[PDB]
This record gives C-alpha cells, structure tokens and sequence, in this order.
C-alpha cells in the first residue's frame, strides 16, 4: 500500500492468501515428513488447534 | 559528450500519427505545430508569429 | 453544412488538386467526421471515400481509417459494396481490378473523378509491367517485349520514351 | 509528470512561455481507437465486442488489460481472443466500490 | 487525498465526504445477502441465515420485522443499527395511522426514514447508523412495491433489488435474468429468487437457512413462510 | 528607463555634478519585479 | 516571377492572367522538365488561376508527354501572340525555335534508329519542312544527332564525359593559362 | 545476484494451490518461450505485486 498511485498502475496484486484447514494442515505434515516419528500424529487434532 | 549524445543510430520508435495510444489533441497539436515549424521559416512569417519555443 | 464543407475542402484538394494523401487525410476527417450523420447522408459519405481509398493505391493509415467501427457502422448494401471497394483497395490485383470495369461499375457509378482514379492505376501499372518485360534483361526486341503487354508498338513507344 | 502546479511561475511568462502548449487529459475516441490498437494487439479472432466496454468506466490499463486477457487465454493457450477476455481484464482491476458514490 | 483525516463529517477537496463511504460498507461486516423481486402482483424476500451455533436458537434470529400489517422488511449491517431502524420505522408508522386516519404507503415511510438518516448525517456528532434496509408493500392502484434506503438517506426503489456483501454479482445475474420479458407468476418469482442466491453464493443448501418474506395481491397481508412450503418451493425447483 | 539614466548615467555622465556636489554615488537598484532581462539588457546595451 | 503567394493582385500587376502569361513565356524554357512539372504541375498554385488560360497551360501539359502535333499547332498559335504582344516584337524570333529544337532533342533522345517520317506525323507533313528547319539547325551548331534524306536516321549521341568534359579542361586552362601569361609577360615585358 | 541458495522445488509451502498455476502462467510464460507471441503477438509485461503478513 506504501506504493503511489503513479506506480500501482504489475498486471494484479497477486496474493499469497491465508492457509486455510487443507493447506495448514499440507504444509504441517511437510513439516513433519522427516521425524523419527510413527503412524501416532494426529493431524485433525492440530487443524482444529489451529487459528 | 552528454552521455546521450542523440543515440545517433535509429532510436527511431518507427511510429506514424494514429498509433499512439489515443491522444488526438496533443497529436494533432504537436504534429502541425511542431514537425511544420520545426523545419519552416516563413509559414510562420506568412503570419509573423514567431520561432518557436519549449 | 461544414462537414459537407470539409468533405469538399478535401474533394477540392483533390480538385483544386493538394494532393491524394491530403486529400485521403480530409476524407479520414470526412470519415471519422461522419458522427450522428444520417445513413444515406453518411454512407454515401463514404461512397467516394472508399472509391477514391481504392484509387489513392494505399490506403496507407489502415490502423485509424479501416480499423474504427464506422466502416462496420453502416446499414443499406451500400456499405457492403463498399466493404469490398476496400479489400480491392488493400489487394488492388491486375488479376482482380481490371478484370473487374464491371464490378467496379456500379463502383465506377459514384466515382468522384473519373480524370484520375483508374487512370494513375494503370499509368503505374505500365512501368509495373515494363519491369516485367525488361526485368528479364536490357535489351529486347521492342515487339515480343510489348506482346506481354499485348501492343508492340501502339502506345509502349511514347510511353517508354517518355519514361 | 503527474504534477505542473509546481511550475509555471517563470516560464509560462513573457518572454520564456513563446510555444508552450499543455498535453492533458483528450476527450474521447481515443479509448475506441485504443482498443482498436490494443484488442487488436491481442487476437480477436474475427468477431469479439468493442463499445461495450468503451462506454463502460471500468491507456495504461488497456496494457495490463491485454497482459490479462491475452496471457490468460495463454493460460487457455490458444490465440483466439474473446470478449469475456476483455470481463477477465475488468475484474482484476481498480473496482474498488462499484459503481457509483451513490449519493 | 486524506490528508485532512476524515475525522468528521466535512466536505474533503475534490469533492466527497469520507464518512458516509466508510458507511456504505458497515453493511459490508454483516456478512450477509438480500435479495428482493418485483414481477408481478407479487412481491418476494429471501434472506439466509449464518448460525454456527446448536445452542443458539432458530426463531430469534430473524431478519424479517414486520413493520406493519401490510408492510414487511429486511435488515443487514450491523444488528443495532438495525433494529433501531426498525422501531423508528414502526414508530413513524403508527404516527402516520394516528394523524391522517389509513393505513401508510410504504413511499412515504422510505421517504421518513431516509430524512431521519439524513437529519442524523446533516448535523454531526451521531453515528450515521450503519444499516441498509429493504421495504415491501402493496398500495392499491400502484400494486406491489418494492424500496431501498440507504444510511445516506437516499431512497429508490425497483423491480429486483439486492443489498448486502455480494450483490453487484447479484445484481449482475439480475440484468442477465430481468432483461427477458416473460411474466412472473409467483413461483417464477421465488423459483428466480431461490436461484439467484444459488447462483451467487452456490450452496444450494437446505430449507432451513434463508428466511421467506412474501406478499401477495390476494392477501395483503405480510406474511413469512414455513419449513414445509420452503421445502415444496426448494424441491419444485429441484430438477 | 528614466530612473535607470537618472542612477546609471549619473555614475557615468556627469561626475563633474555631484563629486561637485562630494558625496558617493550609488552601487545598487535591484531592478527587481514581475519577471526585465531583455529591456534591462537592450536598453543600456544603447 | 515562382513567388506566386506575394503577386496576387496589385496596382503594379496589370492583370494576374498576363502575370500568368509572362511566367508561360518564360518558364516554357527556364523550367526544365523537372522544373516544368516542380512550377507548373507541383505548384497547382498558379494552376487555380491558370484554369482561366488552358491553351499554353495544355501546350504544357503535352510539353511532358512531347505530343509535337499539337506542338506545332500551339507552336503556331504561341508564335502569332508573341507577333502581337509587348516588349517582343524585335526580339521574339528565337523562343518558337528553340522550343522546336528542344523537343527535338529530348525525342531523338528516345532512340537511334528512327526516322523524321515516323515523326513527320508528329510534325504534320514535317518531311521537308524540318529538312530544311533541321539543316539550318545544325547549321546553326544545334543538337547533336544523325539524320538522312536517303536513310532518315536518328540518333542518341553527344556524352560529355566522353571528351568534352575533357576538353573544357584545356579550353579554360589554355585561355586562362595564356590570359595570365601575356599578363605575367607585361610585368616584365 | 550471487547469494541465490538452490532450494526445494514449486511445491513445498501450501495456501498457493492454485496460485502455483497462476504464478507459473507468468512465471514460465515467456520463459519457456515468447514465440507463441508472435502467432498471437501480445508484448510481454515485466512483472506482479504480491503482499501478505
């Protein structure tokens, strides 16, 4: 928003929008891939303990 | 030189009067007033006006 | 009454004689000066327009003249004769002008000077078919050279001598 | 550039100001003659709206409306250039409250 | 631009006012469409609601005040705005009985209200109540109506009408939908409504979210329709 | 142009007159004003 | 007289149409044939006052494509004007000829092997008319060219850069070259 | 232009499913070829804006 009208005339402000229930969850478990984990994590707990 | 120095070789857009992107007042307005003038000595004397300026 | 008056200061400078791209700059002025103008007021406004288009040999200022909506503006059949006056005017083809003294005669009916329209068509059509006849080599009998332009010593003589 | 107001104290004058002409804003058919450039610019393939948009509020735009649509119908990946591609260049624009102050 | 930071209600350079463009938006927080249809001798509301809440209840959650026996309304924006809006409505109503003897066309209560939000934009230091509201009524030799007021205090009114967060689609589906010149024999008016909100929010959800505000030239009266006949519409145009 | 002789050629024409007289003569007139190069330049130019 | 935007009509201008007439009678011969159409046809200036004498402004116009027919009528035409008109009458015998042998030039220019009878069309019955006319001509030192009675020639010759523009060399470098001599010869002798 | 560290391909950081798509049609558009610009003929434009927290 700090840009001048003169030069906000860049085809679209493309956005990177606000990860919702599918995409947090995508990026958490590729947050998670390479843990010394087991088949224990459970996942809609975290998307629901997530805003 | 001033590091312009014309360009001297053909910076030359290749541009006729309608292609510039709508602006017919200022197009004729330049075009008579400036590429006639530009070159002319006694057009403007045919009515005394005056060698033009910026 | 002025657009009538600048349409003639055109006609006129093609009559009193400026020149033929004076005189297609007013008819771009006739044309895109052709606003909120009556149908047979307007397109017979570019009848000898698109005639003398077809006769200038260049449209020359496609992009402003033939490329506004006004050419694709217009009711009667009128327009749609003149829709191909002008895809002559861009192709302008010995293999389809003159061929065509009758489909370009009822084109040939509003021809605003019939002094000069075909007239310079055919003039340049004649050193552009003697850059055929001698494009080959220099010289040539002056007989079979004019057998391509059919008459070997009717008007090719004085033409080429002028030339 | 974008302002003139702070200038013309010495030269809008007599003597400096002796062919001096302002360029502002035109009147109109240009936006008809620059479709005629810039939807031309992309396809329109034979038959795709004009005035509809000319005497719709929706130069510098008709740049990115073109990046728009065309590289758009380049996301479709084809040359043939429609009217709803001119709608896919007036919605990813200044529309910030449409479209009237309504008082 | 601003600059002179809006703060209160002035006149900025070139040439508007802040403020009541700020407030064209308060409806926008509501989250939450409108749509109103005008065809023929009748006239249709449809409104959905947005409860998350099994606790909460159904029937106190209504859009729909009946101003009058005649008159109906709907409401979007903020909820106090709103509802103040509504008892000032029914207020000036019932003024309108007590003074000239009949009952209220529902012109002359668009034209109280909107000089009501106008008297609170004209003079400063109130809130110029962020609502819009939408106005049905029939009137006997001018049959059904249907009106808008906005929080500037401009009134119009009009055959197919739609306020709130996503109606410049609406209205988009409303040029492409009330440009053919059939009839509109009253289940072509809620079939068109019922399609018009699934076409801009597509959801085409169950009978028990929007909220039917009909009336009707055959009984004047305003009148909210049930769960049952909601279905029987929904499923009529279900093919 | 007058009062440009009268502080200009004074310095310039007669000094007989007012070194007679024993006092200085003077430097400046800040020929200032709405914006005077080309007269304030042509006309002593004379 | 190629203002033609500043002799529009003045008490010093008798009549712009004999201001016109003047110009013909000598732009006929000043203006060579890029001259002629740059003043005549190009500056149509004079030509929308030069529609009111299209006799000369016609004789022009065959004056680029040199029909010598209507040559010789306008030629006989222009020549009983000038008979009996101003400030020619002990002078105007040369203009009718030279424009004759001027177009002759630029005609046999066209080509070599062609004849006067081909041309005494052109010229009328013109096979001894410019027998003699062309004898006196060359006679009087006119065109270079070839022409036969018995033959009829034609021809396209006379290139400078063949020896004549070799020879002005000596021609001035020897007429100079002696004037400074005799010149440089008094300052002693 | 030299501190550039390689990293993970177009589809580690989610939220941009289909943005991938939209950034990569101006992305590899005239990347991968501008040719196609000459049956069409459009002229490339330089960039976008991006924003968020």
């Amino acid at each position: 928003d700090t840009l001048d009208p003169a030069l906000l005339r860049l085809d679209r402000k493309i956005h990177i929008d606000l990860p919702n229930e599918q995409a947090r969850l995508d990026i958490l478990k590729i947050h998670a891939g390479p843990i010394t984990k087991h088949g224990e994590i459970d996942y809609e707990a975290i998307v629901k303990l997530s805003d | 030189d001033s590091s312009i120095m014309m360009l001297t070789s053909d910076q030359k857009p290749d541009v006729m009067y309608a292609d510039i992107g709508g602006m017919d007042i200022q197009k004729q307005e330049v075009r008579e007033a400036v590429e006639l003038p530009l070159t002319h000595f006694e057009l403007y004397k045919q009515i005394g006006i005056d060698p033009p300026r910026g | 009454l002025q657009a009538t008056l600048d349409m003639q200061s055109g006609i006129i400078h093609a009559a009193e004689e400026k020149d033929w791209k004076t005189a297609y700059s007013y008819f771009y002025e006739a044309f895109e000066g052709y606003d909120s103008i009556d149908s047979p007021k307007a397109i017979t406004s570019l009848k000898y327009m698109l005639l003398c288009k077809i006769m200038l040999n260049t449209p020359e200022d496609v992009q402003a003249l033939v490329s506004g909506k006004l050419a694709l503006r217009y009711a009667g059949r009128q327009t749609e004769a003149l829709k191909c006056v002008a895809q002559a005017s861009k192709n302008r083809s010995l293999a389809d002008f003159e061929k065509a003294l009758t489909d370009y005669r009822a084109e040939l009916r509003d021809d605003p000077i019939i002094s000069t329209h075909l007239a310079k068509l055919y003039d340049n059509l004649l050193e552009q078919n003697l850059i055929r006849v001698i494009e080959p080599f220099s010289r040539v009998q002056i007989e079979h050279i004019s057998s391509l332009i059919k008459l070997s010593k009717a008007d090719v003589e004085r033409k080429l001598s002028q030339m | 550039t974008n302002r003139a107001d702070t200038l013309d104290p010495a030269l809008l004058r007599p003597g400096r100001l002796d062919r001096k002409i302002e360029f502002p804003l035109p009147d109109r058919r240009q936006k008809r003659l620059i479709f005629s450039t810039i939807t031309s610019k992309m396809n329109l393939s034979e038959e795709v709206d004009l005035e509809d948009y000319v005497a719709r509020p929706d130069g510098a735009d008709i740049n990115s409306i073109c990046q728009e649509s065309g590289m758009l119908a380049v996301r479709e990946n084809r040359y043939i250039v429609l009217a709803k591609d001119f709608e896919k260049a007036y919605k990813t624009v200044i529309k910030k409250d449409e479209q009237e102050h309504e008082f | 631009s601003a600059g002179f930071d809006r703060h209160i209600t002035i006149f900025s350079p070139e040439g508007r006012l802040y403020q009541v463009e700020y407030a064209f938006k308060a409806i926008n927080q509501g989250g939450l469409t409108s749509v109103a249809v005008r065809g023929k001798d009748c006239a249709v509301i449809v409104t959905q609601k947005k409860v998350p809440d099994k606790l909460l209840d159904s029937s106190t959650v209504t859009h729909l005040f009946k101003i009058t026996e005649n008159i109906g309304c709907v409401m979007t924006g903020m909820t106090a705005d709103s509802r103040s809006q509504v008892q000032r409505a029914r207020y000036e109503a019932a003024n309108w009985k007590y003074k000239y003897g009949y009952e209220i066309p529902v012109d002359m209560l668009c034209k109280r209200i909107a000089d009501i939000s106008q008297v609170y934009t004209q003079n400063a230091e109130m809130r110029p109540l962020g609502c819009c509201m939408i106005l049905i009524g029939i009137d006997e030799e001018q049959g059904p109506q249907v009106y808008k007021c906005d929080p500037a205090g401009y009134y119009c009114g009009f055959k197919a009408t739609a306020a709130g967060v996503k109606q410049t689609e609406s209205t988009s589906f409303l040029e492409k939908k009330v440009k053919k010149k059939f009839d509109w024999t009253f289940e072509q008016t809620v079939e068109t409504a019922i399609t018009c909100l699934s076409t801009v929010l597509s959801i085409d959800f169950k009978p028990s979210e929007i909220e039917v505000g009909v009336v009707t030239v055959e009984n004047p009266k305003f009148r909210i329709l049930t769960e049952a006949e909601i279905d029987a519409h929904l499923v009529a145009l279900a093919e | 142009i007058k009062e440009i002789k009268e502080v200009i050629e004074l310095p310039v024409k007669h000094p007989e007159l007012f070194e007679a007289l024993g006092i200085a003569q003077p430097k400046g007139v800040l020929l200032y004003g709405p914006p005077k190069t080309l007269l304030a330049r042509a006309v002593a130019h004379h | 007289f190629l203002d033609t935007v500043s002799t529009f009509t003045s008490y010093e201008l008798m009549d712009y149409k004999t201001f016109v007439t003047y110009t013909v009678y000598v732009s006929m011969i000043a203006l060579e044939r890029p001259d002629l159409r740059e003043k005549v046809i190009k500056g149509a200036e004079i030509l929308e006052v030069l529609h009111s004498l299209p006799a000369v402004r016609q004789y022009l116009f065959s004056l680029y494509e040199c029909r010598y027919s209507v040559f010789f009528q306008s030629l006989a035409v222009v020549e009983q004007e000038m008979k009996k008109d101003w400030l020619f009458a002990p002078h105007y015998r040369y203009y009718v000829r030279e424009m004759r042998i001027h177009a002759y030039s630029q005609l046999l220019e066209s080509y070599r092997s062609l004849t006067l009878g081909y041309m005494a069309e052109a010229f009328g019955v013109g096979v001894e008319f410019i027998d003699q006319e062309l004898s006196r001509f060359i006679a009087a030192g006119r065109l270079h060219c070839k022409i036969d009675k018995v033959n009829e020639i034609v021809e396209t010759n006379r290139p400078d850069s063949k020896n004549w523009q070799y020879q002005e060399t000596i021609k001035k470098g020897d007429l100079l070259l002696n004037r400074v001599q005799k010149l440089s010869r008094v300052i002693n002798m | 232009s030299h501190e550039d560290p390689g990293n993970v391909s177009y589809s580690e950081i989610g939220g941009l499913s289909e943005q991938i798509r939209e950034l990569r049609e101006v992305i590899e558009l005239p990347l991968t070829n501008p040719e196609l610009f000459q049956r069409v003929g459009i002229i490339p434009p330089k960039g976008c804006l991006l924003y968020g927290p």
